[PDB]
């Protein structure tokens, strides 16, 4: 079908819709995590900013958790994605699951 | 917090790592302070304290990913109990041998077996691989 | 109407767990014992 | 006969039984491979936290796992049917023997030349001689000439039985009103044992078959002595 | 009746395509395999000039008059026997 | 699946009773027949 | 249509999907099919309809 | 004959809570009791016959 | 500090599957080779070696002298 | 809070295994069961005729 | 109210419950019979008596497990509970006839028990071949009571088959095509077609046996020109479809369980799964004489039945691979029902493969009427049909009852049963290859070691069965009421709550056509 870039672009466009609603945010993330991939930082970036326009801090944190979960045993992926998101995390005031202690069992 | 049976037709909360954003919030009713916190959530999140961010997370969700995904000691119980009941089974077999089974036939007496073995060797039972093949007819012993 | 809900859509009572244990014990126990007593019966004939 | 802790077939006494052993080895290898492959794939599907739960297209992969099994079946069927037809090949026996099943013993008739027939009963366990085998010995063995093609004809004068000798690869049902044929050829002298192989009542476990394979001249003198 | 399967929940094109690819063409493929195995030329039988066979009451209107239309030299003898 | 806590909790002691009674309901009648097999055959 | 205030909907998202998506539709604002977002609204009545 | 189906439709649709097998009136009750009595009585008799046939009779 | 490099992020399940289906195929060939040597060929060779110089009359005479036969003392 | 398995798992596992091994070993070796193993390498053949 | 509800039922759930209770009780009877077999064989010599009492036990073991445990549980129990809910139907097509299918089974079971109490019982094998089953070698009532038991069970299932086919064809939502119904529903429809076609032929054959026994016919008696082998053809024309009847609803439940506990909304390859079950159903009618390779059939016939039998591996292999592909990428929930299904996939495959060994008529000469056959069919029945039953039971028990099992105990139960059945049946392959016959009460001494192990295995399985009863007791004793069930959007039978109301889908589902 579509290239990797066409896929990422569709998903960036989806979350960037200015008046995206909460149902669409959930439908988007719950659909995305069914694919065999960890979403590119640019996708996650768009989804966090959707959380911001929806005034939903908690879902922003959950999205970071599911990025880590989708990586499975590839422990290098999540710190890379956080690294790439740090400007957005700082701009939006999103704390990571780790900074909130939510990575404790 | 309290899920009721008469709610089964309504959208419900679940913690599943493959359904990260459930259909409802974990906590729907809000106290005065929790209302104020949701109002503050409309302003910059950088002004929320860590405790306020955690509280917002726990209003939305019940367990974190780390919590819902935790490993448990259950296997110890399962494997140990199964071995217990398998051991119990051996008690039934001891009982059966003691109270139900009588003597086995005289053909398992050591001398009978020794004679039956030689006669099987004399008729060359399974002489290519199975039985007599393993006997050294020249040295008159089992092949090493 | 008929009773609905857990413990009510079955032909046996689950209102007291010890009466239930006795009922289940007779029910499954009678099925498991029957072949042994049929064997005994056939042995006692001839 | 079988021996203690035996895992596979009794050693082959006839060329057909040897053929079966090699074909069984061939088939068992496939069985082990496929069952191992499935167990292994199970474990592989179950050992990762990575997920892919969206809809998966099936067309391409189902070619693989229809065509590969079809090929494997054909690799089984070809040697299977070869042995089948070779067992049916014409061979020109030099002797015919009949056996009739009964509740609960076998009778044998060797009527090419004289009227020779006798009954063959299990030796009771209380009467075994030291070294003899429980539930397998008979009073009158089926003596036969080694290294010759023998026509066995099987029937029954009462209920179903079945006449089997595993180390020669033989099992032919014994049906009243019907005369079933099989062919027997022992590469070796000796004693070859089998057991009734169709449920036939109270002593089905206790009506065995013992063949005694000897040189032709010994068979002839035994036959004369059994008249 | 006698077979098995079991649809009939509503007949349509999708069901008949399912039957075409899932039962009918597989049958043809199996019979094609079976035929591809039991091929190979059988030994031809001794010629015997039976008078009820190789009938010739009038010459055929083609060739030399004595060959059938799809004459196969390997397996079709003339009234006088197999050809060279 | 999720569920309510037990309406009538079955303690370990109660489970030990239920399991013991269950097992004995299978084992004692068969055990009695099998113990007496000889008396049945020798009859 | 419904003679009560909720009814189960099954939604076949794309033509010839073999998977049907099932959910309770409740009286009130239209709801979306979980899988594909198609909207549904309940129109309750008495069986004089 | 005359078509009296309408009358039977009225009878069997009467809002009296009776199940269809009794809704004809008192005769249904009698035929039901006869049937059930023969079935239950016959079944007990058959158990008796099993008991009898379960042992030898010299 | 150094940045972390970007790792592969797509198709990780499929990649794992491909690699292990291939390893399974290689092991299946490894086993079939071992089985043909240790079981199938071993059997052919045991039977061919047993019968290569087999003397059925000698075998019979040994059995006869051991007393095993009804028809031959 | 620690659950049943946290509190008791280690002991269920250790005691179950020790019991199982001990009772099967006793059953298999001490009560006269006839396993009838192969005579090969075990039995000295003895004259029978 | 009690009699109206439970003896006069017209409700598919309650009748489903009645079947589940009946089959559970039958399962105890059949388990006890199986322990008597293995007690007899657990040491050399004679325990009970000679082959007659032994093979009355064997014969009853098989009829009980097949006709009173597996088929009532899969079709009468899970079928009645689940099929109407899975298509949104308000009940079965013939809700009152449905009840007679249930109530014919206690009398059928009574007749089988009576057969074993009168005279010396029917010691025939569950195939009931003449002349052993005829009126000279089995004089007296026992075999006729057996025939009649089969008649009633046959009528029960033929009418149930009519009910299920009609319900599944006629009572889906008008927008739902047959290719939008769940796989368990397909598996029941196909099994019901097989029952409809095969049981009348069995009925014809056993009726001929009845008249040979009582009316002086001679269908199977050479003295009148009859043939015992005709009985075998008629019996096995039913008997091979019957084993696919026993496994297909199991395949259906396995598809649902594997899908559910993989966190998937659908099984992999849905139309291939439909194709495979239909192909299995069809091929299952053209293979019966692989039960007859030693009776004296012409060689070309043996070649045909060898080849046709092996074909079935192709659609069955699609199903196995499709289950593996459903697990692939799943968010695997290691529930007890998942463990049952995973054990199914593997052990069923082993038993299918040994069935392909047996399909080779040349090898079957040596394996026929030996324990190798017994090993094949207990891998697909005790570790296949039974594992699917236990998987379905633990999975849907909260739906039927409204209460949860203790999952830790259910995992212990699986573990015990898994050890016990493999310890029972795996050594039977060796006994069969080395030539131990079927239906023997005792064996030459060489066969002792594997028989001893096999019998010890059977006691482990007894312990699992006892534990199962305790687990069900503990669930009803503790009364943990279900709250939320995941994945209802693709598992309609849960969507009316646990347990669902007596009447469901009084207002049908809304499904449009577009
Ligand atoms: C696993 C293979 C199964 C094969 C099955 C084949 C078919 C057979 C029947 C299929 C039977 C399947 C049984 C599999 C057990 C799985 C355990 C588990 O993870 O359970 C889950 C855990 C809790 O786990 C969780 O909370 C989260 C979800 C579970 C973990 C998922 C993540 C896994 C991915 C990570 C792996 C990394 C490796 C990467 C590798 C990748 C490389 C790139 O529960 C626990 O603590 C306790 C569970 C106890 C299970 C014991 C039953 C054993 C029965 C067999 C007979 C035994 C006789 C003993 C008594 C003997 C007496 C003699
Ligand atoms: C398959 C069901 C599960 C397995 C259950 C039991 C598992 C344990 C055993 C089993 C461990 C797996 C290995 C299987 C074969 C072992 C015996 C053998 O040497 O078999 C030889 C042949 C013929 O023999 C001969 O002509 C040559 C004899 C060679 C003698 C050399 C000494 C060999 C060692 C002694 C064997 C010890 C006896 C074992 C006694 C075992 C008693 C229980 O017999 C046969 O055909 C038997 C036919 C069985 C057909 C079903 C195949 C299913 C396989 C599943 C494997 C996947 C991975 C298992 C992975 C297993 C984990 C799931
Ligand atoms: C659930 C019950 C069940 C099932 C499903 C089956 C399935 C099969 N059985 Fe059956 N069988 C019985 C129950 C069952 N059987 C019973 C009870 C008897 C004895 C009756 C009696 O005498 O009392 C019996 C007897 C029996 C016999 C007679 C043996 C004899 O008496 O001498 C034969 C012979 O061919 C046979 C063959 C098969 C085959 C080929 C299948 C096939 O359907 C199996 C196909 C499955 C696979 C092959 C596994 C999955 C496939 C893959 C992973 C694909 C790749 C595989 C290959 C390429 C081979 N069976
Ligand atoms: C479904 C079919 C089925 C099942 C499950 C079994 C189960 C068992 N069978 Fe089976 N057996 C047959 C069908 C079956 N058998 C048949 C057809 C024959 C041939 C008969 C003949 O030759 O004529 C036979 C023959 C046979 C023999 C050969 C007898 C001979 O040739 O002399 C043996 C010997 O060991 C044997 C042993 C066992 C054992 C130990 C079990 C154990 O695995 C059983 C253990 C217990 C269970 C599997 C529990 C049972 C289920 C429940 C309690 C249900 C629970 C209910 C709910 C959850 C709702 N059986
Ligand atoms: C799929 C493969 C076959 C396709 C069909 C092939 C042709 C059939 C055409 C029509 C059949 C009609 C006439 C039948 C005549 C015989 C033809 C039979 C088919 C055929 O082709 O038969 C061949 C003989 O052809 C011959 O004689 C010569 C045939 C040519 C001359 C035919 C002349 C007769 C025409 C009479 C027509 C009458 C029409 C009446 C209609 C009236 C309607 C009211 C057989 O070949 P062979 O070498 O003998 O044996 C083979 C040995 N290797
Ligand atoms: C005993 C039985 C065994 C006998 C032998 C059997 C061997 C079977 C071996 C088969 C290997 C097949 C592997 C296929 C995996 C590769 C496909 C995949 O896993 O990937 C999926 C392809 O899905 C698509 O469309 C296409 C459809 C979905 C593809 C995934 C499903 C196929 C999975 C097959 C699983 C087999 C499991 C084992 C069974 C034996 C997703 O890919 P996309 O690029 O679209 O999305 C990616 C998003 N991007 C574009 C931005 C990156
Ligand atoms: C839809 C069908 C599509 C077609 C598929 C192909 C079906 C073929 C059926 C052919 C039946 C007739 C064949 C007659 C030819 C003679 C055969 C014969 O006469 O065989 C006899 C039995 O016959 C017999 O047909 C017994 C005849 C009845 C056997 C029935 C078997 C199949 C039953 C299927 C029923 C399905 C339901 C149909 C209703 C809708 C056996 O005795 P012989 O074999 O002689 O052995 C003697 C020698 O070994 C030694 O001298
Ligand atoms: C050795 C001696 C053994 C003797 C065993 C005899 C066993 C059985 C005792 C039978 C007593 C029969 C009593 C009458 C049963 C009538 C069933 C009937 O007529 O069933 C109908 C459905 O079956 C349908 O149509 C189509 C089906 C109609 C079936 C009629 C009954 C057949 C009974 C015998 C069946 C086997 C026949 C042979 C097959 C080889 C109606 O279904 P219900 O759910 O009722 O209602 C639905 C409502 O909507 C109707 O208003
Ligand atoms: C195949 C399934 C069967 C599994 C095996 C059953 C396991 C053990 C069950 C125990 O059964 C009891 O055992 C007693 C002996 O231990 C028997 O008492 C008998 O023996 C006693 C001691 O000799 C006497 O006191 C009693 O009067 C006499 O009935 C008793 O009757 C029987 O119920
Ligand atoms: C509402 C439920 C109905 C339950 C009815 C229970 C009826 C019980 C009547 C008892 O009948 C017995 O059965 C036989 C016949 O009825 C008689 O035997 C005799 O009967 C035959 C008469 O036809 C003869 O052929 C035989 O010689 C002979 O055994 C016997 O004397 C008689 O006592
Ligand atoms: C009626 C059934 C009776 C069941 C009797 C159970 C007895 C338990 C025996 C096992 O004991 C275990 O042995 C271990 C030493 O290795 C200890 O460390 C462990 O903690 C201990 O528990
Ligand atoms: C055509 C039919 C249904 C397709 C649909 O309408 O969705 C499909 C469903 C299952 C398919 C079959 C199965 O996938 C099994 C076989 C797979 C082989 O690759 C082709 C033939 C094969 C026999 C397939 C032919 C055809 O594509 C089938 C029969
Ligand atoms: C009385 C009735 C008229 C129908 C109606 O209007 O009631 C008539 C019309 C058709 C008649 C039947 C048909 O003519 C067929 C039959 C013909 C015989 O000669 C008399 C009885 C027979 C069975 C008739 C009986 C009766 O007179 C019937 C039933
Ligand atoms: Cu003769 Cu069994
Ligand atoms: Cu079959
Ligand atoms: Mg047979
Ligand atoms: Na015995
Ligand atoms: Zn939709």
């Amino acid at each position: 079908h579509e290239t990797d870039e066409e896929f990422d672009a569709r998903w960036v466009t989806y979350f960037n819709k200015p008046d995206i609603d909460a149902w669409e945010l959930r439908k988007g993330m719950n659909t995305l995590v069914g694919y065999d991939l960890v979403p590119e930082p640019k996708i996650i970036d768009a989804a966090l900013r959707a959380c911001r326009r929806l005034n939903d801090f908690a879902s922003a944190v959950r999205i970071l958790e599911v990025v880590k979960d989708k990586a499975g045993p590839h422990k290098e992926i999540y710190p890379y994605v956080i690294q790439e998101l740090r400007p957005t995390l700082n701009e939006l005031g999103i704390s990571t699951p780790e900074e909130l202690g939510l990575d404790k069992v | 917090s309290v899920v009721k049976s008469e709610d089964y037709a309504l959208p419900s909360y679940v913690d599943r790592r493959d359904y990260p954003l459930p259909d409802v919030a974990h906590v729907k009713n809000l106290s005065a302070s929790q209302k104020a916190l949701k109002e503050k959530e409309k302003a910059s999140w950088s002004s929320l304290s860590i405790d306020e961010k955690v509280e917002l997370y726990r209003l939305k969700f019940k367990e974190s990913f780390a919590e819902m995904n935790r490993s448990t000691n259950e296997w110890k119980t399962v494997v140990g109990a199964a071995m217990f009941f398998i051991g119990f089974t051996a008690l039934l077999l001891i009982w059966e041998k003691h109270y139900v089974y009588g003597p086995i036939p005289h053909t398992f007496e050591e001398e009978w077996v020794a004679k039956q073995t030689k006669r099987m060797l004399d008729m060359k039972v399974a002489p290519i691989q199975g039985f007599s093949a393993k006997w050294d007819y020249d040295k008159n012993e089992w092949k090493k | 109407h008929y009773e609905e809900g857990p413990g009510k859509n079955i032909p046996f009572s689950v209102e007291n767990k010890w009466r239930l244990l006795a009922m289940m014990t007779l029910f499954f126990g009678s099925g498991f014992a029957a072949p042994f007593f049929i064997v005994r019966h056939q042995l006692l004939k001839k | 006969m079988a021996y203690p802790m035996q895992l596979g077939f009794q050693d082959a006494t006839s060329p057909i039984m040897e053929e079966l052993l090699h074909f069984h080895d061939h088939t068992l290898m496939i069985v082990f491979l496929i069952s191992s492959l499935v167990l292994y794939i199970i474990s592989l599907m179950l050992t990762t936290k990575l997920t892919h739960t969206s809809t998966m297209d099936a067309q391409e992969v189902e070619t693989i796992w229809t065509i590969l099994p079809a090929i494997i079946l054909i690799l089984i069927a070809l040697p299977s049917l070869r042995i089948l037809y070779m067992m049916d090949e014409i061979n020109n026996p030099s002797l015919t023997v009949k056996t009739m099943g009964h509740q609960w013993y076998w009778s044998y008739e060797y009527t090419d030349y004289e009227d020779l027939s006798f009954d063959s009963y299990m030796i009771p366990t209380s009467e075994l001689k030291p070294g003899e085998l429980r539930l397998l010995e008979v009073d009158n063995r089926v003596v036969l000439p080694m290294e010759m093609t023998i026509r066995m004809l099987v029937s029954s004068e009462d209920v179903l039985h079945s006449w089997a000798v595993p180390s020669l690869g033989l099992k032919t049902d014994a049906i009243p009103g019907r005369l079933n044929q099989t062919t027997l050829m022992s590469s070796r002298p000796g004693l070859y044992y089998g057991q009734c192989s169709e449920i036939c009542g109270s002593n089905h476990s206790f009506m065995p078959i013992v063949l005694e394979l000897v040189p032709l001249k010994y068979f002839e003198k035994w036959s004369a002595s059994m008249l | 009746a006698s077979a098995a399967k079991g649809d009939h929940g509503g007949t349509g094109a999708r069901t008949w395509r399912f039957l075409t690819f899932g039962l009918a063409l597989p049958s043809v493929a199996l019979c094609t395999l079976n035929s591809w195995l039991h091929s190979g030329h059988r030994e031809r039988p001794a010629f015997i000039p039976y008078h009820h066979l190789r009938i010739r009451t009038k010459p055929f209107s083609w060739g030399d008059g004595n060959h059938t239309f799809f004459h196969n030299p390997r397996v079709n003898p003339l009234p006088t026997g197999y050809e060279k | 699946i999720t569920a309510k806590p037990a309406k009538t909790p079955t303690s370990p002691k109660e489970q030990a009773i239920g399991l013991s009674v269950t097992f004995l309901s299978f084992l004692l009648p068969a055990g009695w027949v099998l113990y007496h097999l000889d008396n049945y055959k020798k009859s | 249509p419904s003679i009560t205030n909720k009814r189960i909907v099954g939604c076949i998202c794309e033509e010839d999907n073999s998977t049907v998506i099932w959910f309770w539709l409740h009286k009130g604002e239209a709801q979306r099919c979980p899988s594909c977002g198609t909207h549904y609204k309940l129109v309750p009545h008495q069986l004089a309809h | 004959f005359e078509n009296r189906v309408a009358e039977k439709q009225k009878l069997f649709q009467e809002d009296n809570g009776l199940p269809v097998h009794l809704k004809g009136g008192a005769t249904d009750n009698i035929l039901y009791r006869v049937t059930m009595t023969l079935c239950l009585g016959g079944t007990l008799y058959s158990l008796y016959c099993l008991g009898w046939a379960s042992f030898p009779h010299k | 500090s150094t940045a972390l490099a970007k790792p592969q992020m797509r198709g990780l399940l499929a990649r794992r599957l491909r690699f292990h289906i291939v390893g399974a195929f290689m092991v299946s060939l490894g086993f079939a080779t071992f089985y043909k040597f240790a079981v199938a060929e071993k059997r052919k060779k045991a039977y061919a070696d047993f019968y290569r110089n087999y003397d059925s009359m000698k075998d019979f005479e040994e059995m006869r002298k051991a007393g095993i036969f009804q028809s031959a003392k | 809070a620690p659950d049943f398995h946290d509190k008791y798992g280690n002991a269920v596992l250790a005691s179950g295994a020790t019991f199982c091994v001990a009772v099967w070993v006793y059953m298999a070796t001490q009560i006269g069961i006839e396993w009838n193993p192969s005579p090969v390498g075990r039995v000295t053949p003895k004259e029978w005729r | 109210m009690f009699i109206n509800r439970w003896l006069f039922s017209t409700n598919h759930k309650d009748i489903g419950t009645l079947y589940l209770l009946f089959g559970a009780w039958a399962g105890m009877v059949g388990t006890a019979l199986s322990l008597l077999i293995r007690a007899e064989l657990g040491q050399p010599g004679t325990l009970l008596g000679d082959d007659q009492i032994y093979n009355v036990v064997v014969t009853a073991h098989a009829f009980v497990m097949i006709f009173f445990m597996v088929m009532p549980i899969m079709i009468g129990g899970f079928g009645n509970w689940l099929v109407p809910l899975m298509i949104g139907a308000p009940d079965m097509a013939f809700p009152r006839m449905n009840n007679m299918s249930f109530w014919l089974l206690p009398p059928s079971f009574l007749l089988l028990l009576a057969s074993s109490m009168v005279e010396a019982g029917a010691g025939t094998g569950w195939t009931v071949y003449p002349p052993l089953a005829g009126n000279l070698a089995h004089a007296g009532a026992s075999v006729d009571l057996t025939i009649f038991s089969l008649h009633l069970a046959g009528v029960s299932s033929i009418l149930g088959a009519i009910n299920f086919i009609t319900t599944i064809i006629n009572m889906k939502p008008p927008a739902m095509s047959q290719y939008q119904t769940p796989l368990f529903v397909w598996s029941v429809m196909i099994t019901a077609v097989l029952l409809l076609l095969s049981l009348p032929v069995l009925a014809a054959g056993i009726t001929m046996l009845l008249t040979d026994r009582n009316l002086n016919t001679t269908f199977f008696d050479p003295a009148g020109g009859g043939d015992p082998i005709l009985y075998q053809h008629l019996f096995w024309f039913f008997g091979h479809p019957e084993v696919y009847i026993l496994i297909l609803p199991g395949f259906g439940m396995i598809s649902h369980i594997v899908t559910y506990y993989s966190g998937k909304k659908e099984p992999f390859g849905y139309m291939g799964m439909v194709w495979a079950m239909m192909s299995i159903g069809f091929l299952g009618f053209i293979v019966w004489a692989h039960h007859m390779f030693t009776v004296g059939m012409d060689v070309d016939t043996r070649a045909y039945f060898t080849s046709a039998t092996m074909i079935i591996a192709i659609p069955t292999g699609v199903k196995v691979f499709s289950w593996l592909a459903t697990l692939h990428g799943g968010n695997i929930k290691w529930s007890p029902a998942m463990m049952w299904a995973l054990g199914f996939i593997f052990l069923f495959t082993v038993g299918g493969l040994t069935g392909i060994v047996l399909a080779n008529s040349s090898l079957d000469i040596v394996l026929h009427d030996t324990y190798y056959v017994v090993a094949h069919f207990h891998y697909v029945l005790s570790m296949g049909a039974v594992f699917a039953i236990m998987g379905g039971f633990v999975h849907w028990f909260p739906l039927f009852s409204g209460y949860t099992l203790n999952d830790t105990w259910a995992k212990i139960h699986f573990a015990i049963m898994f050890v016990g059945v493999n310890m029972t049946f795996f050594p039977q392959h060796f006994l069969g290859l080395s030539g131990m016959p079927r239906r023997y009460s005792d064996y030459p001494d060489a066969y002792t070691m594997w028989n001893t192990i096999s019998s010890m295995g059977s006691f482990i399985s007894l312990t699992a069965v006892m534990l199962m009863v305790f687990i069900i007791w503990e669930a009803f004793a503790s009364k943990r009421e279900v709250l939320t069930v995941d994945l209802t959007t693709t598992n309609l039978e849960w969507l009316n709550g646990c347990p669902p109301p007596y009447h469901t889908f009084e207002e049908p589902t809304y499904v449009n056509l577009k």
